């Protein structure tokens, strides 16, 4: 399982930032994967923005981003987006798309970053 | 543990694995188990799958397993059928080889499992009537 | 003083219900009846006799005969559907009398007709001749036409399929059962002392006839007389023989089949010239054996009706040719034979072969329907068939002169009456496996 | 060898004589116009089997052929002795009169089984 | 008690009632759960209904509820799905509102139920081996 | 997104020229072509 | 189930080492040809 | 070809021109013969 | 008054009223139906 972030490196302030994360599923592990977006600034601790399941599609957001973050998914192309409206100067950080899913075959966590 | 997903083995993923490892993936196989010419053909296939499933459920119902996947029986296992160690069959043998190895006796095995349960059933009956 | 109910599954109880029966056969290419789509029959029947139980068996109300007539129809219409339509055939016809080595008994029965029929090319026509019969040809004003031209057209019934009555077995589905009355002298209505459950019926042959019951089931010890109301003028009395009597029906005419191209991929099989002398088709019945069978029939009729009475037989009263004469099929050719030579006798109290003339039709109507027909194509060679007639459909007459001098005449007003003689022993019941019974065990409280 | 009985062989037998041959009858429940006719009859048979199995699963007989219930039998429906009805009576004769009263019996069995399930749930909750 | 008539609640009549009140109307819904184009469409509808009932029965069969309407499970109820009091969720809430409240967590509950029953059967098999 | 599940530690004896998938595909193609030509008009008057 | 042989040099008949089940087959174009296979599926590494 | 004429058998002013008496050659039971028949058709069902 | 969108101009309006009004329609033309044989068993019913 390998993940790969993609999007514009430099964006102008005040619009919506769009990101897409390439997700590579396993060979024989059909089920539900939990995709999340975690950003980390320079010299600052990382903070979890949002997460969502791959089967039901319900999303969970951070308590300080109800009007800015919007999570979307599409199982057809196996890619999920990130929409951060009203970008500010403090949004300059490194974005990481993570996948969390318990493997019932080997009892592993597989926290791939 | 709140931000983790649920992932299990796929359909027939443990076909080449051991018996102990394939015994925990029976749920996915059990769940996957269930112009008019095209419609007649599709309905015939769907209905045929329905009698096959009901035949399997009826064959299990006559035994002491009313729907559970894994269940134990009271009949003894004849050692003459395989004459092999339990450890090597459950740890070094797949379900395909085990199926072709004893493909003959299974039918008559089903028959004992059936009549035995029948007399076993009346056993609780002549005890439950003592109340 | 107290009891608890007990639920029982698979209880041996049944109720009268209706369901669609299955099919079962074991043969083999193509036939007008059940094709390869029918599931093969079982290698042995699962017949289980039931003791201490009697079941009320009564025909004329069970839906097996209604389901079977209906299925013989729908399947017959489906079988006749892909054949070529013969609409371009009913054109003005110029027919002349044939006088080429023809016997005096058929002077005027066969007509040599000539007509202008279209060919493969729609811009061309051809003058072709063919032989027809006088029964299916009517005049207009020498200019004749078909008897079905003013009526709706019909197909040709392709030679790839055969009209041989292949026996089929009706099997009950899951949860249903077929009860067979094992009584050797059942009269058709009442309780049956010996009942046996079976999965599929016997080899019922879907043959078609109106007066003589061809290839029917034989009795066990003596002939049977069955009717709904024996004292009524209507409700045809059907009798089943105990021994089979043979009948030899043949057509000595050496017919020749010729092909005519109606259009693109449409072929018409016309009757060519007759090779050799022309003789009338007929049937032969053993006079002594038929007289013995009639003696057994009148003996059972006397024991059923009032004793020591004189009775007699008469021919058909009238109506269409289907009920007036014996209509049946022999090697794909439909025959209409005069039955006056058999039902002509008088039997009183305390008391080598017969030849029946026959005619052949091409445009026929198997049932009471008028919107459909069938053009039987002629086949080459001499047709000869030996069959067994095991039953009759006799009807009485009005005006009973103090129950004396009772006359019987052959009927045939219904088609399902032929199948009633073969489906009388069986009945369909629905199994209800749920049952309750007041025991005292009670449920063991968890 | 071993010979028990055949299909529906105990139809004329009594209640007790037919009480042990119910399992064989238990398994006994399971050109295009003839094909669709066979398919329709087959679907009807499957529906009847599933309906009977569902009615058995509603009560405390989900996977048992012989089962008793804690409901008191109402003597107004039978008015006869146990030995007389279980030794000198057939299933057909009893079926002739229990048909009118089978709806109320089925309804009381369903509500009683639901009440028993509720009592069992309360017993498990209170430990 | 010879002319006593028995009447029950109608089909889906307990929809607007509470959870406890509708908990005793499960048997009625369970028993009431069950020219060529018309025949094939009605046959397809009946086959689809039978297949849906078969799927539901199999879903309850893979768990520890092979036949019984009411059944418990050893796995606990986390407050992440619904953190409500038992005194008011059974007496002040219908099945429609409650089903629409946690409709996003049904798949997770079903998956944990099936894995819990599978490990329960494995534990029972290991316990019977003694 | 059709599911693809790899099945390791197992060997299946594949054999063509006897598989019924190609026969069913041929029958389905013939049936689809026949049903597709059904609403079109016949060309009977051309035979002149 | 539908089994697919993932062998790069799979022969006409034999035991396939890499087997994988799939819900539905891949995109198969029902072309019509008699001598040259037009728009068919390519091989893995060499002509077979 | 339907040869049509107007119907003036006690026709009114408003209903005038609505009906048309048309005569034409129609086929019969016999294919090789035709018949000259007449009928009445509304103006909405015929065009010139 | 029923409509999917009352403010929409292109949306239809369905009005239903409790007390119905009776309408009496008549066709005073006492025409005679005529049967014409147009083939084998085919009858065309025209206005006489
Ligand atoms: C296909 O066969 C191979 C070869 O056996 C499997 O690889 C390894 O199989 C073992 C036994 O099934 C797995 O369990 C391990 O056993 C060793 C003792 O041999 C023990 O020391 C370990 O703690 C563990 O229990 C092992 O996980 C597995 N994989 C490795 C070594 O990477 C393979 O699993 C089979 N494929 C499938 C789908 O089952
Ligand atoms: C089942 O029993 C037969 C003996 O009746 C075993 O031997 C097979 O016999 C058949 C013909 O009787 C042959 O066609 C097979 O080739 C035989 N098999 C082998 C492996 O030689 C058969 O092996 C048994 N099957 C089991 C035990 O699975
Ligand atoms: C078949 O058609 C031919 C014409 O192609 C008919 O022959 C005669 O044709 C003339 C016109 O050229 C007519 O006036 C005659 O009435 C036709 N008949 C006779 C007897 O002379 C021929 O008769 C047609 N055949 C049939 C059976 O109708
Ligand atoms: C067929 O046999 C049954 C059984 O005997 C006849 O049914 C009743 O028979 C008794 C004889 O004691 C008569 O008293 C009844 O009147 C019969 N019932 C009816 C409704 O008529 C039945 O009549 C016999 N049928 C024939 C045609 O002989
Ligand atoms: C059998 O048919 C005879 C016909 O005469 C019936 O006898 C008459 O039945 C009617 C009732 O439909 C009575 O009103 C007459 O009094 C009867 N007697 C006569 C006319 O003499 C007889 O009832 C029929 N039997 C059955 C069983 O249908
Ligand atoms: C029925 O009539 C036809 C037409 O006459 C006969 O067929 C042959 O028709 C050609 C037409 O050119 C004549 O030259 C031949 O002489 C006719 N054949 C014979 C044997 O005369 C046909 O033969 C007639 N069939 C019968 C049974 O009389
Ligand atoms: C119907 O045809 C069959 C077969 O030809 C006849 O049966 C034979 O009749 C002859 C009479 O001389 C006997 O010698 C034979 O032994 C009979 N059997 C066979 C197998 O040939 C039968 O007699 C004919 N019946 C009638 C009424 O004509
Ligand atoms: C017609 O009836 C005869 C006489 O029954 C049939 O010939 C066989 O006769 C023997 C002795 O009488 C029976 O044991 C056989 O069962 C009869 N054969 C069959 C097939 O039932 C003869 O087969 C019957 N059918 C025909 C077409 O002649
Ligand atoms: C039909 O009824 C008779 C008598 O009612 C049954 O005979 C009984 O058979 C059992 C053993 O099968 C004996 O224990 C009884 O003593 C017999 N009764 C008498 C009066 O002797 C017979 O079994 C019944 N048959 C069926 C098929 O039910
Ligand atoms: C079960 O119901 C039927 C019909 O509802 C009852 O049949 C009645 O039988 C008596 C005597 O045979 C007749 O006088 C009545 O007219 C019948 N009822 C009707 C509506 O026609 C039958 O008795 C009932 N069973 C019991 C045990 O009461
Ligand atoms: C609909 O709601 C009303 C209101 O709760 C129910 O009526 C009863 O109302 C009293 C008010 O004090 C409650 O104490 C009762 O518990 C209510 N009855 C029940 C059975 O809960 C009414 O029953 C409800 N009806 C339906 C069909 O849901
Ligand atoms: C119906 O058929 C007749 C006969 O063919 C048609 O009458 C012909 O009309 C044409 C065109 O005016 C003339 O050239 C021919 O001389 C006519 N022939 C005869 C025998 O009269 C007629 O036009 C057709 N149509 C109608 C409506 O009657
Ligand atoms: C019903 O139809 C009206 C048409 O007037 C819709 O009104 C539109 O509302 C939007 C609001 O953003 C305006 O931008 C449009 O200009 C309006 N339409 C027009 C023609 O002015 C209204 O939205 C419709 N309601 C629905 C679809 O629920
Ligand atoms: C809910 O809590 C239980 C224990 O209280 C724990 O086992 C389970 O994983 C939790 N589930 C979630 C989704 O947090
Ligand atoms: C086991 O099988 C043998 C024959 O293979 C048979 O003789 C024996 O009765 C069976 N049962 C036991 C308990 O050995
Ligand atoms: C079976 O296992 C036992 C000990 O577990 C061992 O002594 C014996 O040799 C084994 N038999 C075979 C055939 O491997
Ligand atoms: C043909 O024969 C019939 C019957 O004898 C007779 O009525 C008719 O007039 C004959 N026709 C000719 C043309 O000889
Ligand atoms: C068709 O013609 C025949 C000729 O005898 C006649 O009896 C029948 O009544 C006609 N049918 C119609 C519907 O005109
Ligand atoms: C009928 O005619 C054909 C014509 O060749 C001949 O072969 C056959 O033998 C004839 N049949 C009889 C019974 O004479
Ligand atoms: C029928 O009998 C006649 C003599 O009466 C004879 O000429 C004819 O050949 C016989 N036919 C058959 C088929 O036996
Ligand atoms: C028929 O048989 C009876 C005696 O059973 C006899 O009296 C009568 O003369 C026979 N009739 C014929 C035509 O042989
Ligand atoms: C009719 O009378 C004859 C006289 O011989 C007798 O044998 C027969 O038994 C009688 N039948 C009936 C039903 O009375
Ligand atoms: C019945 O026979 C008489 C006696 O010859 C005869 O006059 C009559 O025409 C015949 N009726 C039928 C329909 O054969
Ligand atoms: C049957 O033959 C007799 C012999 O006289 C005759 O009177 C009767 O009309 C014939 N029946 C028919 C329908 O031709
Ligand atoms: C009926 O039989 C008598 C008895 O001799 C005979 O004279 C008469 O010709 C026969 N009638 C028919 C139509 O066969
Ligand atoms: C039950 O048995 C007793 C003793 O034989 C008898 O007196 C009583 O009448 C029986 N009950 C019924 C309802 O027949
Ligand atoms: C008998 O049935 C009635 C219902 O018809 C019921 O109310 C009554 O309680 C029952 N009697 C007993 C003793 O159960
Ligand atoms: C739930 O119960 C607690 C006490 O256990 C109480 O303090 C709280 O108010 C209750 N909440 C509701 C919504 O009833
Ligand atoms: C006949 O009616 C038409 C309208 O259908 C009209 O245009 C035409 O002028 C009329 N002709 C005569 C002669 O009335
Ligand atoms: C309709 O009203 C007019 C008014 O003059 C009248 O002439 C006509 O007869 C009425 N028609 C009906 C069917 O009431
Ligand atoms: C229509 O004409 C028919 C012709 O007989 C006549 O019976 C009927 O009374 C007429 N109806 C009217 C309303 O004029």
């Amino acid at each position: 399982v390998q993940l790969q972030e993609s999007g514009p490196g430099v964006v102008k302030p005040s619009e919506t930032l769009s990101l897409t994360c390439e997700v590579s599923l396993h060979a024989s592990r059909v089920g539900s994967y939990y995709w999340s977006w975690i950003r980390q600034s320079q010299g600052q601790r990382p903070e979890w923005m949002g997460g969502l399941y791959s089967d039901t599609g319900n999303t969970d957001y951070n308590p300080s981003l109800k009007s800015r973050v919007s999570l979307s998914r599409d199982m057809s192309k196996k890619q999920f987006f990130l929409n951060l409206r009203s970008v500010t100067a403090t949004d300059t950080a490194v974005y990481f798309c993570v996948s969390r899913y318990v493997d019932h075959w080997t009892n592993r966590r597989f926290d791939v970053w | 543990a709140v931000g983790i997903g649920a992932v299990f083995l796929g359909f027939l993923g443990a076909a080449g694995s051991t018996m102990g490892a394939a015994s925990m993936t029976l749920t996915v196989q059990a769940r996957n188990l269930l112009l008019t010419v095209w419609g007649i053909k599709q309905l015939q296939a769907r209905v045929l799958a329905v009698e096959r499933y009901l035949r399997d459920q009826q064959l299990l119902g006559i035994w002491g397993c009313s729907g559970k996947l894994i269940c134990c029986t009271n009949v003894p296992w004849n050692s003459s059928w395989s004459n092999r160690n339990l450890s090597e069959i459950w740890d070094n043998m797949t379900w395909l080889q085990w199926d072709k190895e004893i493909s003959n006796y299974t039918q008559i095995i089903y028959g004992l499992l059936e009549e035995s349960q029948n007399q076993q059933e009346k056993n609780e009956q002549d005890l439950l009537a003592l109340d | 003083e107290n009891l608890w109910v007990t639920v029982y599954y698979g209880v041996p109880v049944w109720k009268d219900a209706e369901t669609t029966l299955f099919c079962a056969s074991d043969a083999k290419k193509h036939n007008v009846w059940a094709t390869h789509a029918c599931v093969p029959t079982d290698p042995n029947p699962q017949e289980i006799h039931l003791e201490n139980v009697t079941e009320e068996f009564n025909m004329w109300k069970n839906n097996m005969v209604e389901q079977m007539h209906t299925d013989i129809i729908s399947l017959w219409d489906q079988s006749l559907k892909p054949c070529v339509k013969l609409t371009p055939l009913c054109v003005t016809l110029q027919c002349t009398n044939v006088t080429n080595n023809i016997t005096d008994d058929m002077r005027g029965e066969l007509k040599n007709c000539s007509f202008n029929m279209t060919t493969e090319l729609r811009d061309k026509k051809q003058k072709v001749y063919s032989l027809f019969y006088r029964l299916d040809v009517v005049q207009i004003n020498k200019e004749y036409r078909l008897i079905n031209c003013n009526t709706s057209a019909c197909t040709q019934a392709c030679p790839k399929v055969s009209f041989e009555p292949i026996p089929i077995h009706y099997c009950a589905p899951a949860g249903f059962a077929i009860l067979k009355c094992k009584d050797k002298k059942f009269n058709g209505t009442g309780p049956c002392p010996s009942v046996s459950t079976v999965q599929c019926t016997h080899g019922i042959k879907p043959v078609v006839s109106t007066q003589l019951l061809l290839n029917g089931s034989l009795a066990e010890e003596e002939v049977m007389i069955r009717s709904e109301n024996i004292t009524n003028n209507a409700k045809n009395i059907l009798v089943q023989f105990n021994t089979p009597v043979q009948i030899n029906c043949t057509r000595p005419n050496n017919n020749t089949r010729k092909s005519i191209r109606i259009g693109p991929g449409q072929a018409f099989y016309a009757t060519g010239d007759i090779i050799g002398d022309i003789r009338q088709a007929h049937c032969n019945v053993s006079k002594a054996t038929w007289n013995e069978t009639l003696g057994k029939v009148v003996k059972q009729l006397r024991k059923h009706f009032g004793n020591n009475t004189i009775i007699r037989f008469a021919n058909s009263s009238g109506g269409d040719l289907e009920v007036t004469t014996h209509s049946f099929n022999c090697g794909g050719e439909f025959f209409y034979c005069n039955t006056s030579g058999l039902f002509n006798s008088t039997w009183i109290s305390n008391t080598d072969s017969i030849t029946l003339p026959c005619r052949i039709k091409q445009i026929i109507n198997m049932w009471q329907r008028i919107g459909q027909c069938m053009y039987a194509p002629p086949i080459q060679g001499v047709i000869r068939c030996v069959s067994n007639i095991t039953g009759l459909i006799l009807t009485r007459d009005g005006g009973s002169t103090n129950s004396t001098t009772e006359t019987f005449r052959p009927g045939g007003g219904d088609m399902r009456d032929n199948w009633r003689s073969e489906l009388y022993k069986y009945k369909v019941v629905k199994i209800e496996p749920l049952g309750v019974a007041p025991t005292r065990c009670k449920r063991r409280v968890v």
